[PDB]
């Protein structure tokens, strides 16, 4: 069947030089991941739960 | 006619091809990558599932000893005990105080929802790879789909199109990997008929419908409590579940190059690498004769404002003559600077003004309208903006013209020094030829 999920709040961005800062809001324990689509990236995921 | 040309593998990247033949005029011809697919070719080994231990009813002999057989079904585990006293909710079971026998037997069999929640064991071998591509030029505007690897040909307005095949064989999936639901897995795993108990495959079996199955989970028994009636077990949990909590990282969000992946079918899309050759064969009415084409003579250009950056930040205009109004198709010959538009309408009045981007600090390269050519350099200034959310559309170059200010100046400082150095020689070979002289 089909079963309901709701969509996370999205993240604060402040620029930089070859940068970005995220301000993270979570409400419940979200997983949040990144990756560089370069030759080879450097991959990153964890489970946040308070405001970062 | 026939032409060849190569194609950088960007989705979304412009890509604009001149093609020049003798009594016509230039013709430019859009193509665009729009969806590109990369698929390996997969032979299943086995798939793994939740077990379930299937217990029986335990036998309880009274005043005899009942011996058990074996028998042909996975991780099968029989055994016999002496001296019990079954209790139940009326009473004792058996005169006999010493002399009952207890028989016991387990095994494992899969799960009612294997059909449904299974993971899969492939090998990986070579790929191939489908790609859309849209096509532009004159009054045809369409989208194609083709395999990329030098046999597929399609017809588009009457001209034929050979694409591939691919100059860089590269493959983000290892020789074995395990696919589960929306994921996929770069992991090796143990072979079939050699599993351990309590990681992954536990079980196996050759596929979902098969009626044989491999077992290793410890199925260790042992004796029944006084005064009870049960059957104990110990067993390794099932390595199916454990696996699922700790798999590791998916190869979703580990793939280099911004490769998407997909599962049913397995697939990688949208990977960016290595380039495309193109070869294609036009017809003759897909041309325009010289002379009802316009003609261009003294064809000047300026630039009026440039800034490299992601978007077509810069504007170059074109000042010219001709003897009717008419349509030509420009195009830029290097790959410093990119174009925006493919055609131009030319007036009397005889100015027209083009779009452009490139990377560079001074850019120079070489402008055709029609068959007249122009060459066009000037100054950038670098932008402000740190981030931008689009990619890139101008190719990576970087290095200035040989004309530009920095190299302006280290030519003159060389020269200057040559000069010197020069001239130091040549003093030093008047004073030797004099000296032996003498
Ligand atoms: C009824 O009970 C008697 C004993 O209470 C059972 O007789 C025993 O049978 C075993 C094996 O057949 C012998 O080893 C014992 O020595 C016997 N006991 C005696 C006192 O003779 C008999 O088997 C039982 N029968 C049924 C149908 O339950
Ligand atoms: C080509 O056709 C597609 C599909 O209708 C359209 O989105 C696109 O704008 C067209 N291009 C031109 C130049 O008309």
């Amino acid at each position: 069947i089909t079963c309901r999920v709701p969509m996370a709040r999205e993240p604060t961005v402040i620029h930089g030089k070859r940068e970005v800062t995220l301000h993270l809001h979570p409400d419940h324990p979200t997983l949040f991941s990144y990756r560089t689509l370069g030759e080879d990236p450097q991959y990153h995921e964890e489970w946040v739960t308070a405001a970062v | 006619y026939e032409h060849s040309t190569v194609m950088p593998n960007v989705v979304g990247f412009p890509y604009k091809a001149h093609i020049e033949r003798p009594g016509y005029s230039p013709l430019t011809l859009q193509m665009q990558v729009v969806e590109t697919s990369l698929e390996p070719t997969l032979n299943l080994e086995y798939i793994t599932c939740e077990y379930k231990t299937v217990v029986p009813s335990p036998y309880v002999k009274c005043c005899g000893a009942s011996e058990c057989s074996t028998k042909e079904k996975p991780d099968y585990q029989c055994k016999v005990y002496t001296g019990v006293y079954p209790f139940m909710w009326g009473g004792a079971y058996c005169f006999c105080d010493s002399e009952n026998t207890q028989l016991s037997e387990a095994y494992v069999d899969r799960s009612d929802v294997c059909r449904h929640d299974h993971a899969s064991a492939y090998k990986a071998h070579t790929a191939s790879l489908k790609a859309k591509v849209r096509v532009m030029y004159g009054n045809v505007n369409q989208t194609v789909d083709v395999y990329v690897n030098g046999d597929h040909a399609v017809t588009i307005g009457g001209t034929q199109f050979i694409f591939g095949p691919l100059s860089s064989a590269w493959t983000p999936f290892d020789n074995k990997i395990v696919v589960y639901k929306d994921e996929v897995f770069n992991q090796d795993f143990p072979p079939y008929g050699s599993g351990q108990p309590g990681r992954f495959g536990d079980i196996q079996s050759r596929t979902v419908e098969s009626n044989d199955l491999y077992a290793n989970t410890a199925l260790k028994l042992a004796r029944p409590s006084p005064g009870m009636v049960h059957v104990p077990y110990t067993q390794t949990p099932s390595g199916f579940k454990y696996w699922l909590k700790e798999k590791g990282t998916a190869l979703n969000t580990k793939a280099p190059f911004g490769c998407q992946i997909k599962t049913n079918p397995v697939r990688a899309m949208n990977c960016a690498v290595g380039n495309i050759p193109v070869s294609m064969n036009l017809p003759d009415s897909a041309f325009t004769r010289i002379v009802e084409a316009p003609t261009i003579i003294d064809l000047t250009c300026t630039v009026a404002t440039c800034t490299h950056s992601s978007d077509f930040g810069g504007v170059l205009t074109l000042t010219y003559k001709t003897d009717k109004n008419g349509d030509c198709s420009v195009h830029s010959h290097s790959n410093v600077a990119t174009l925006q538009e493919a055609t131009a309408k030319v007036k009397t009045a005889g100015k027209v003004t083009l779009h452009f981007s490139t990377a560079s600090a001074s850019p120079s390269f070489v402008v055709s309208l029609c068959s007249a050519r122009a060459t066009c350099s000037a100054s950038c200034e670098p932008p402000k903006d740190h981030i931008v959310p689009y990619a890139a559309s101008h190719s990576n170059v970087v290095f200035p013209d040989m004309s530009g200010t920095a190299l302006s100046w280290v030519q003159k400082i060389s020269g200057g020094l040559g000069a010197f150095a020069i001239g130091a020689i040549l003093v030093l070979v008047v004073v030797t030829c004099i000296g032996l002289r003498r």
